[PDB]
DNA sequence: TCTGTGCGGGTGATTTTATGCCTGAT
DNA sequence: ATCAGGCATAAAATCACCCGCACAGA
């Protein structure tokens, strides 16, 4: 029985729990804006083939795959974060299509897992673009035998167009949504000039944009949050007072409500405030929403003034709320408070890494294919001795070793092989012993097996010209990738075209109006 | 008091308000978002309710769902507090799901109303809602199908959209009034054959359509009946694909002078005999396949083809032509079957079920009072022996 | 508003529910002894590759696959029937291996789905034998796009070696377990003589066998159930009274308990009966089970007799229970009460159908392979004109149509083709125009494409003799299957060898003792 | 009264009975089947318990788990009814799971005992159980591994089972005392390099092992330092596989007369400079990789091979030989890591954790009373600013 | 002469803790 | 000046009905 102290048992146990919640549960990354829960759900939907132009699929399959293969943490929490991606009043740009009963703005809950069907949205395919070209890193599971990506190679700037809301041990985050066509313009303005100030970057991005419209009342709290990281804004509902043509009766019509505000609780609170005799001048209260939009009707008494009753409801009911901005995110594995310029500059660096990691993979694949096609094109000009050497061999192993024993003469392909000069198509691992020396060709063990697997229908006069055209196309594609890797202004020229294409395909309009006090 | 899960309406006058009974929060959430807020109310239920007939009066009052249903209507229970003129809604609508579990809940809900509140049923305040079952998307058009017979009629009509049956080249084709009648008669005969599988082999009955007919006067000669049974068993061995052997017998009888052929088969090493006696020849089942074979023995020569819209494919049998016509229409087709009200959007549930201008609804009535409560005792009572005899008797009627 | 009567609405709705529970939920089939719940679980474990000699797999994967693909009925009920297949006190022959915490005989519940690992047992592979050789029928799902087998092609007689327990609308079932080496002997005795009586069949099968041993007290209720279908037996625990060497103290030791009996409830009931002063002579009661088995110690007072106290506990506590036998099962889609001879005779018919459906599939596959190998062997004796005709063709379609235009002469394969006489290797769908006519060979469109897909490494001198040996082996295998399909005593000779092999591989010993009153 | 989920023992004398605290019915069911029935008792818990420091005294008494834990021990709570000599068990053992959620429950359970019943902790009645973490099956033998360091030692020992490093042909090989020391020193240097990645590139630091060493006296000549930096940056371009460009600079200084080389790189179009000043040359980090390189610059000529048991494969570097030696031992190996007590059979839990002859257990003591309750206020208190500064300070110590 | 109870495969619902920042009600 | 609630990922539990057949208790 070895004794321990209570001071070191408490310190060792509490730090193991606190570091796991910060890094592995909450506080999303700054490069893709996703928590570890969301990444595994999107990857499991990507593996199954649940595309946007195919048929719908039941959510029970997706939840079962996520639980059984990637995420061992519970069952009801996985279904709760799926329905947050499908509600139009919850996210600015939705990531799951969804069909069925997914709740309401009055507080209705969603249906069970057996009755709802989901599939990926079209904007969610831009987050997993070029995943199978070795652009990100992969990690293991809890029991091995499966691989999960460490980060996503996104093309769309998340953590700004959507937000974040999480509680950790010692810290928490709160980020509002924005508009896509403004943040893309800010990203292009950073590319054109890297010394852009906060004031020069704020003429493209004026403020936050919410999916429920309404009005932002004031500009002082927005400029403080973009310079420091912390600030406070006010959100106000949209309403008006109208009079009757014949009588002098007045009514109040409410068209929009603030962010994260329930409607039934608001109506119940207004009715309770009338019943307790704290707001005077209200005689009736209904709810006629229909399908054209939102409409709440409040009746005003004849002896009261409709402007004073409307001004009293702003400071007593939940028709004006407050939002506290606090931006923390994981940067190089540790939490950090960031301003607007740090988030923009951490996206272009990720784009640079993704493009320069895709180019090397494409170049290596092209050079391997050209190396195979050279030996395929050589052997079709020496058909009769190849067939004689194969037929005079007892076993295919001795036939394979007889092919590399002697050099093979060229003919009708020397003009093709001289065009690929300056060793631009040779693989990097190839020894200098093999290849084209003098007027003869030297084969390898890999090239000799490709001749023995050649089909008998390749001897026709049609596919040889197809092989020559494929060789020509491979040489052009090899030249362009080297021109991209040669310089840096060409690399920055590739990045701008993708951003303009994203802005063209997924453009939108501003819903929230920003005024002064 | 008033229940907490009830979503009331803005109308306070009775005989203008409606109440809907649904099957949980999954259907209740979808029903509340697509209703009319002025004069429609929703009340969810928590599952299978208590059986009134098997339970005593003391256990009924202590239940939680029954008390909620009693206090929602407001009329009362018992005899001292059963004034039925204090009813709050003059329309009670039952809208359970389209499963077999939804049919059980409707039975318990029907036996609660008849055994406890009979005057509401007698005055006509109880209705039954009918949601659709199938949704069919044909390329760019969507339709809703009520039941299975409408689905069969729809798929037959979409199979027979283009019907140009050419018997031979340089001959006029058949279309319109003849193809539908031939298809309907063939489907009726094929449905009759499948119910006869318990007494005769299925491959033998389908061969008798193309065979020449046997009359009662031909049973007095040996040569005709032995030639008929030899020609019957000659081609059954020729078209056999499952490894069976067919034989025949004459069976000369002395009294009631006739000659009845016998068919012998051996399937898996087991030998059985199927006699074709005088009851089968003069029966009504042989008459239908004889009248089918009058218009099918022939009508298809060599170089025959069919064309639906633009595709021509030669056929050698009527079954092959019908199968090619059916299989061509199932290319751009998607069929979805609903199994609950939580699978539908609130826009779809309003336009098909709850809109008072385009909905279909039933109204329950009582025909005989003596014959009604005798059926409730048999099906929902304590004793198990009349229930078992009632279930077993109706299974013989279908077969 | 079309009116309806309440008499026909009640009758139509109640019969739709009652027929679905009888056929589709409870009342297992007589040919394999399985409910529809068990068949989908075993099929989903068979599809995933969860074999008995591989590593364990989490149960969450299996439950997720069963819910998402085959069984749309709930989640907690699927996990409850999995753990009934893994408990050794519940089934006589277990079907799931299992590892972790799966409950106890004292009433402990199993652990959650995240902590347990399962795989198939070795005896469960005999239930799904020869599934992919077209021996059973397949049906659709609730939404299509998947196929589920209608029945299993089992080789082991279930519904007797295990039991059944289900409640339906109007009927219920209750069948006890039996012993495998006795029911196989009874099945062989039925094959040797089909007119075997109940008394002659009962000398091989004396009675039921339970996984918890104990004693069956009486023989009258067993013979009544095997002739009619209904009967009642009694099960008695095993116990004894021992004395001390020095003192005259006596103790009662309990070694075994009856079927479906909890142990903790039994000890609590005995303690309550002592406390309420209804059994006299008991001073102490413990539970010393350990690992060698089961042992319950009851102390006897000095002024009492240990035999009288033991005889009083049989008629008051749960040391003797009753079992009511009632055998109903689905036969041709309808319920039926059956005796012992009907269950045995319904198994041999299933075995006959499975063997005669496997033989036709194997014969058709062998004849198709021989038809391909003939055209592969012909074309290797005419290599030079084949190569010339391929090389003088612009497109592979014209090369394919040039092969069937002219007959090809034979040579060095006529002795091979003459051995396959009497048309024993021709496919049944083959037209009489093609094949071998005179000294020439006529190719088809299917045979001409196999020549164009021939690899270049098949021209060596090694693989030709391999093709000839494969052709010889195919001819022998074609002859044996026709000899099986020719007669019926050979068919019954094949069936007996499999039953003897099953009896040899999975033999056991009797646990339950049958005595008289 | 007595709790319903408590499984008591047959022993009534204290100082011979033990009590186990577990984490639900999943672990509680496995613990009850493999215990000793005479003197061991099990009490399950329902999840995360209340925080004592953040809650007042009124909310503590109304909790359900805390009341069950109080009435199980039998000593009492408060001050009027806190006689501590009525304790029923003289051993309290905490046996939570091996996750990070099990570490949180142990913290709340430790702060309940110290803040409410301090005399039980001071008299030494509280223990901590230690279940194993890994199960390793090597072909036919099974072993249990306590922690990660024992796992690293086990895999190093199973990699170095056969170590015949041949530098050249017709030469004696190295085995035993030299291979283990070389492997340990190389692993220590590789662990030191990975913590230095935040200030220097990883590919540059690994190249300095095989380069000749640079002394303080060589910094007074331009030619030696420019030859050293040119030979350093010559082969970094040769072995580059990710597309980077390397350059160099001289950086002549006037005061403190020295010559410090500069390394320039361009990775993704971004250029950074890494100076190698006087602090890096005389530092302790360069000394370890200099002492590693004294026994590695050389020692591998042409025609060199390694053999573990029977397999010979030629190598050209020490890293390739070590990787081939490690990868060969991971063929017939299976590793399972436990994350809960419900994953173990009751036979396995008894032989490793609960058997009083082959178990390992801790005993908590208090060293300083003043320094103990100051740490409980910082970590478990209401204020959030000392907690955030305590977490952030210890993250810098590891890096 | 009643009234519970348990066996297996189906339907539906529900409450209590940690961790951080801001509000309203007392 | 103190207390309670609502925002997203994580832990842990429990109770009420239909359906047939035999038995213990009152
Ligand atoms: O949780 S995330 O970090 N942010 C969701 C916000 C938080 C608050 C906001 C919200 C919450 C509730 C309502 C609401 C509730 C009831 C009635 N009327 C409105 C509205 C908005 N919704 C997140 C979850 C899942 C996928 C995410 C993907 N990219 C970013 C964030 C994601
Ligand atoms: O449910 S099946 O029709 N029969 C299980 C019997 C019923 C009763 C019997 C039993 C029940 C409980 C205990 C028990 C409970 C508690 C303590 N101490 C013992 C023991 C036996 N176990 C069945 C289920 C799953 C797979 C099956 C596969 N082939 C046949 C039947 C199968
Ligand atoms: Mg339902
Ligand atoms: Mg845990």
């Amino acid at each position: 029985i070895t004794p321990v102290n209570i001071e070191e048992e408490l310190k060792s146990s509490y730090l193991d729990y606190a570091m796991s919640v910060i890094v592995g549960r909450a506080l999303p990354d700054v490069r893709d804006g996703l928590k570890p829960v969301h990444r595994r759900v999107l990857y499991a939907m990507n593996v199954l083939g649940n595309d946007w132009n195919k048929a719908y699929k039941k959510s029970a399959r997706v939840v079962g795959d996520v639980i059984g293969k990637y995420h061992p943490h519970g069952d009801s929490a996985v279904y709760d974060t799926i329905v947050r991606m499908a509600q139009p009043f919850s996210l600015r740009y939705m990531l799951v299509d969804g069909q069925g009963n997914f709740g309401s703005i009055d507080g209705d809950s969603a249906a069970a897992m057996r009755y709802t069907e989901i599939r990926l949205a079209k904007i969610a395919h831009e987050l997993m673009a070029d995943l199978e070209k070795e652009t990100v890193d992969f990690v293991d599971n809890y029991d091995g035998t499966e691989k999960i990506p460490d980060v996503m190679p996104t093309k769309i700037p998340n953590l700004l167009v959507n937000g974040s809301s999480g509680i950790a041990v010692g810290m928490a985050t709160n980020i509002p949504p924005h508009n896509l066509t403004e943040v893309i313009n800010g990203c292009l303005a950073y590319i054109d000039d890297e010394d852009i100030s906060i004031e020069g970057l704020m003429e493209h991005i004026p403020g936050p944009d919410f999916p429920t419209a309404a009005i932002i009342n004031g500009r002082r709290g927005i400029e403080e949050a973009y310079r420091t990281g912390r600030g406070k804004v006010y959100i106000r509902a949209r309403a008006e007072v109208e009079v009757d043509a014949k009588t002098g009766r007045e009514t109040i019509i409410v068209h929009e409500i603030p962010y994260q505000v329930n409607k039934a609780r608001l109506i119940e609170k207004i009715a309770e405030l009338v019943k307790e005799k704290r707001v005077e001048g209200i005689s009736a209260l209904r709810d006629e929403s229909d399908k054209d939009g939102m409409r709440i009707v409040i009746e005003v008494k004849r002896d009261a003034v409709g402007e004073v009753v409307l001004n009293n409801l702003y400071s007593q009911t939940q028709l004006q709320v407050s939002f506290g901005i606090n931006m923390v995110a994981l940067h190089h594995g540790q939490p950090k408070i960031m301003n607007l310029k740090d988030i923009i500059a951490a996206f272009v660096r990720h784009r640079r890494e993704v493009v320069t990691r895709r180019t090397i993979f494409e170049l290596r694949k092209a050079r391997d294919r050209a190396h195979i096609l050279e030996a395929l094109a050589v052997a079709l000009a020496n058909i009769d001795p190849i067939i004689e050497l194969i037929r005079h061999a007892p076993t295919p192993a001795e036939a394979k070793t007889a092919l590399v024993a002697n050099p093979w003469q060229l003919g009708n392909v020397a003009a093709m092989l001289e065009r690929a000069g300056d060793d631009a198509a040779r693989p990097e691992w190839l020894e200098p012993e093999f290849g084209v020396r003098d007027g003869l060709y030297y084969l390898t063990e890999q090239q000799a097996q490709a001749i023995l697997d050649l089909r008998l229908q390749k001897l026709t006069g049609l596919e040889h010209e197809k092989l020559l055209d494929e060789y020509k196309e491979l040489l052009d594609q090899i030249a362009e990738l080297l021109r991209i890797l040669g310089s840096a202004d060409r690399l920055m020229e590739v990045i701008r075209e993708e951003l303009e294409l994203v802005r063209e395909q997924f453009g939108d309009k501003r819903r929230t109006e920003i005024t002064a006090n | 008091g008033l229940p907490g899960k009830l979503a009331d309406c803005q109308e306070r006058d009775p005989a203008l308000s409606e109440l809907y009974l649904v099957e949980g929060d999954s259907a209740g959430g979808s029903a509340k978002q697509g209703r009319n807020r002025k004069n429609q109310a929703i009340l969810p239920l928590k599952g299978k309710i208590l059986n009134v007939e098997k339970a005593r009066f003391d256990k009924m009052l202590s239940s939680q769902e029954v008390a909620t249903l009693i206090t929602a209507l407001g009329c009362g229970i018992g005899r001292d507090e059963y004034n039925p003129d204090k009813l709050r809604y003059h329309s009670i609508i039952i809208m359970t799901d389209a499963d077999v579990d939804g049919s059980h809940i409707r039975t318990l809900l029907l036996t609660f109303f008849y055994r406890q509140m009979p005057e509401i049923v007698e005055r006509g305040h109880v209705y039954i809602a009918q949601p659709p079952l199938y949704k069919v998307k044909k390329g760019k058009q969507e339709q809703y199908i009520k039941d299975d017979e409408a689905m069969d009629q729809y798929q037959i009509s979409i199979a027979l959209d283009g019907a140009t049956l050419h018997t031979n080249a340089s001959a006029p084709a058949l279309a319109g009034e003849a193809l539908e009648k031939l298809v309907s008669e063939y489907n009726a005969t094929q449905k009759m054959i499948n119910r006869m599988e318990r007494r005769y082999p299925k491959a033998m009955l389908k061969e008798l359509i193309y065979q020449p007919t046997l009359t009662e006067a031909d049973l007095s000669d040996e040569q005709t009946v032995t030639r008929w049974v030899n020609a019957l068993v000659s081609e059954l061995n020729d078209k056999e694909q499952h490894g069976s052997q067919w034989k025949f017998d004459v069976h000369t009888n002395a009294e009631q002078n006739l000659f009845e052929p016998i068919v012998r088969v051996r399937t898996h090493g087991v030998d059985t005999d199927y006699p074709l006696d005088h009851e089968f020849i003069t029966g009504g089942e042989y008459r239908r396949i004889c009248t089918l074979g009058e218009k099918l023995r022939g009508l298809l020569e060599e170089d025959a083809f069919i064309e639906r819209g633009e595709r021509r494919q030669p056929v050698a049998s009527f079954e092959q032509a019908l199968d090619w016509l059916v299989k061509e229409s199932r290319r751009g087709l998607s069929i979805q079957r609903y199994k609950g009200l939580g699978e539908m959007n609130p826009e779809q549930l309003w336009e098909t079920t709850m809109d008072p201008e385009s909905r279909r609804m039933l109204r329950v009535t009582v025909k005989d009072a003596i014959a009604a409560d005798q059926l409730f005792t048999t099906l929902m009572g304590d004793a198990v022996e009349p229930r078992r005899a009632f279930i077993e008797e109706n299974a013989l009627k279908a077969a």
